[PDB]
């Protein structure tokens, strides 16, 4: 292979030079280097529970309380999966949902002003990343970038999801309110669920004193 | 018309948390007798 | 008081396991359930001994 | 642990491992790189592979394996054979072809540093179109982007430095960014501009007067076609939407949300209707002759509400002649038995 | 989640693994990597940018460039092209580049 990825013997790296017939060799390998949920996945797709979880039976049992203690709370979660579970390949991200349009309104308020619940704009974050990933992944760029803006990639996926986990992001200025995640809408954190318990309103009620 | 009131159907409630909770990873899904299917969401969510 | 007491308790310990390791804390009667199905109907005993 | 002070510290360590000489090694990534397009563009005036194929290979040789074309993009090219072929088809160059491709890997290899050294150069401007409504790393990030398209663009035949004409692409990044990804609601360019004089004359009027301007005083300073009308108009699509989450009120549990009607469903008075409307509707349109009551059944009730176009084949006359007289005979026979006369609508 | 349920089932640091290779670039070594950092390869154990850099580009890359005109400029060429340059070798002139790493120039 020319100037670059030239895997040959043991070493594997190649430079070019037509001067001198000088296939330079430099001597690093195919040494399966990855970061990111990439490295997660792929080491997750590789198990076979059956095996770990044997494995773990006999650490268990017979090892001393210390290293046997760590082994039973580390089955406890492969059986759950192992059982009539989802095989746990899924834990990891290559696609998110989208909440409805509806609940999550694009409201009319007072003439040009509008009306737009927290989470629209945590998706709009994403989307624009993501595809300026992809851009770039075109593009050709150096490292120092992919990483980068992979790593913000990660951010945004989790701010939608559930908020301040890692670091509470802020709409524009104006307000350093935190913007209304998922499981937050789930939990009522802001004072939601609590109300949710607090009542509905009946449809034929009333009031008055008695 | 003067007829008893028809059973209750889903609570919006329910189901903007079903999809409040899909909106993570997370998958709720409801089961019959059997551990099979039942569709809270009548006919929307199936696709186009 | 006797109710909602006997809610506190309405938990037990492991430590002879048999279907699912040792320290798990699960409900008492569940276990009244496995236990019973093992030294009653399904032979060869598994007595899960669970604490209070 | 908290982002950019790593994605800083990032290139901070390379670019400080590899600062390209401002003009030597820059010239020389920089000379690298057009033989490298020249190149390929010849190499596809032999390989028939289009230059996206020449010029997508090459990159898969020396930056990243069948990974990188499976993933990024899914696998229209075939992991193994596609891309192997391609190269398989390099190698059958003679000496004096094979002789391009040696070049166009060493080229895009020389894309990578270049690139790589003047992300400083990126942070620094990026250090300053830093208020607007795009993250951080975010406007750094769109920085790139016209940074590596500086790349494809220079010229070092024409001795002019490259991180100074790195400058305006950069810079032209951003600001393209900036008028698209920074609100939640998208407006052209043009309005966009449109936007700011009206918003930078208001600051001269609020520097005399003391009034904040009547949309008469703004409209004259702008200029030519500013009516108070379309000030007033501008202006409401200035203002950023507001949360549909807000504390409302005695700030407190009470969501700004149910503040907010709903429309598009009958509120039971309504549906109500429905039922007694279609039910009797359709009743009256059972005591009259099919033809006519059809077609404006259809006509204005199905697909979408042109008496010529109207019935089947018959003329307009007979149209309008059945029309007007069963349509009437309709009205007074339902006006007697009352049903439809409460407009129930 | 307090209980690192990817990090239980992978027994890598329950929140310091992930923690250091999810959010950038603290690389673990998934499959093979044949070569050695003195000691084989770390089925799944995770190593530094700077090392990651001293395997595949090899050990070194310095660009130790002369001052002057004249001065180093006829150290180097005369013992650069070819020249299987030792680890430690001594340029000879403004202060003393040292070339400490192997086998060629």
């Amino acid at each position: 292979a020319d100037g670059g990825k030239v895997k040959s013997d043991v070493y594997g790296r190649v430079e070019v030079d037509l001067v001198r017939n000088v296939v330079r060799v430099v001597e690093s390998y195919d040494i399966d280097a990855r970061m990111g949920a990439e490295a997660i996945q792929q080491l997750l797709k590789e198990l076979d529970l059956e095996a770990l979880e044997k494995e773990l039976l006999e650490e268990m049992k017979h090892p001393s309380r210390a290293r046997r203690a760590k082994a039973r709370k580390r089955l406890e979660v492969v059986r759950a999966f192992l059982d009539s579970g989802n095989r746990p390949e899924w834990m990891i991200l290559e696609a998110v949902p989208v909440l409805p349009p509806d609940l999550r309104p694009m409201v009319q308020v007072d003439g040009g002003r509008f009306a737009t619940s927290d989470l629209n704009d945590l998706y709009r974050r994403l989307i624009n990343r993501n595809n300026r990933l992809k851009k770039l992944l075109a593009q050709g760029a150096p490292e120092i970038i992919i990483r980068n803006e992979k790593r913000m990639l990660q951010e945004a996926v989790d701010a939608l999801l559930d908020n301040g986990r890692r670091g509470a992001p802020v709409t524009n200025p104006g307000s350093d309110r935190p913007l209304r995640s998922l499981t937050d809408i789930l939990s009522g954190k802001q004072g939601r669920f609590r109300q949710n318990l607090l009542g509905k309103r009946v449809d034929y009620s009333g009031r008055s004193v008695i | 018309k003067g007829e008893d009131v028809p059973e209750p159907s889903v609570p919006e409630s329910f189901r903007v948390l079903v999809k409040e909770l899909q909106a993570l990873a997370l998958d709720v899904q409801t089961l019959d007798e059997k551990d099979n299917p039942v569709d809270i969401f009548e006919g929307l969510a199936s696709k186009r | 008081i006797e109710i909602v007491v006997r809610q506190m308790m309405k938990y037990v310990e492991v430590t002879d396991p048999g279907d699912s390791r040792l320290l798990e804390g699960q409900v008492l009667e569940k276990w009244d359930v496995e236990a019973l199905n093992e030294r009653l109907i399904a032979e060869g005993k598994t007595p899960v001994a669970w604490k209070p | 642990k908290i982002s950019t002070s790593d994605p800083v510290r990032q290139y901070l360590h390379e670019i400080g491992q590899v600062p390209l000489l401002t003009l030597e090694e820059e010239v020389e990534l920089a000379r690298k790189v057009e033989e490298g397009m020249e190149a390929i563009k010849k190499l596809s005036e032999i390989t028939g592979l289009d230059p996206d194929l020449i010029r997508e290979v090459v990159r898969a040789k020396i930056l990243g394996s069948a990974r990188v074309r499976h993933i990024p993009g899914l696998k229209e090219t075939l992991d193994p054979k596609t891309v192997e072929e391609i190269d398989q088809k390099l190698k059958s160059l003679p000496k004096e072809h094979k002789r391009y491709l040696h070049i166009a890997r060493e080229g895009e290899a020389a894309r990578q540093h270049l690139i790589e050294a003047n992300l400083r150069l990126v942070v620094s401007i990026a250090k300053k179109y830093t208020g607007r409504g795009l993250s951080f790393l975010d406007l750094i990030q769109e920085g790139n982007q016209g940074l590596i398209r500086a790349v494809e663009k220079f010229e070092y035949k024409r001795r002019f430095k490259f991180s100074t004409y790195a400058t305006w692409w950069i810079r032209q990044a951003i600001n393209r960014a900036i008028a698209d990804q920074a609100r939640t609601i998208r407006i052209p360019v043009h309005m966009v501009e449109t936007i700011n004089k009206l918003s930078r004359t208001a600051r001269q009027l609020q520097q005399e007067l003391g009034r904040e301007p009547t949309y008469e005083e703004i409209a004259e300073a702008m200029g030519p076609g500013w009516d108070a009308k379309r000030v007033e108009e501008t202006l409401k699509i200035a203002q950023e939407p507001v949360s549909l989450e807000t504390p409302i009120g005695d700030e407190k549990d009470s969501f700004y949300g149910d503040f907010i009607p709903d429309e598009h469903l009958p509120s039971p008075v309504d549906a109500a209707t429905q039922s007694l409307l279609s039910e009797e509707l359709e009743k009256a349109l059972s005591k009259l002759s099919e033809r006519e009551a059809m077609v404006l059944k259809l006509r204005k009730g199905l697909i979408d509400g042109e008496e010529v176009g109207a019935f089947f084949g018959v003329t307009r006359e007979r149209i309008r002649q059945i029309e007007n007289k069963a349509l009437r005979k309709l009205k007074y026979h339902e006006s007697r038995t009352r049903k439809l006369r409460d407009f129930l609508d | 989640d307090v209980p690192s349920k990817i990090g239980t089932l992978l027994d890598l640091s329950a929140t310091e693994l992930e923690q250091v290779l999810y959010f950038s670039k603290y690389i673990v070594l998934d499959p093979k990597g044949a070569i050695l950092n003195g000691v084989p390869v770390e089925k799944r154990q995770l190593l530094t940018d700077e090392e990651y850099r001293e395997l595949r580009y090899g050990k070194q890359e310095t660009y130790p460039l002369p001052p002057g005109v004249d001065a180093l400029v006829k150290d180097g060429e005369e013992v650069v092209k070819g020249q299987e340059l030792a680890p430690g070798v001594v340029s000879r002139l403004d202060g003393v580049a040292l070339y400490r790493f192997p086998r060629r120039v």
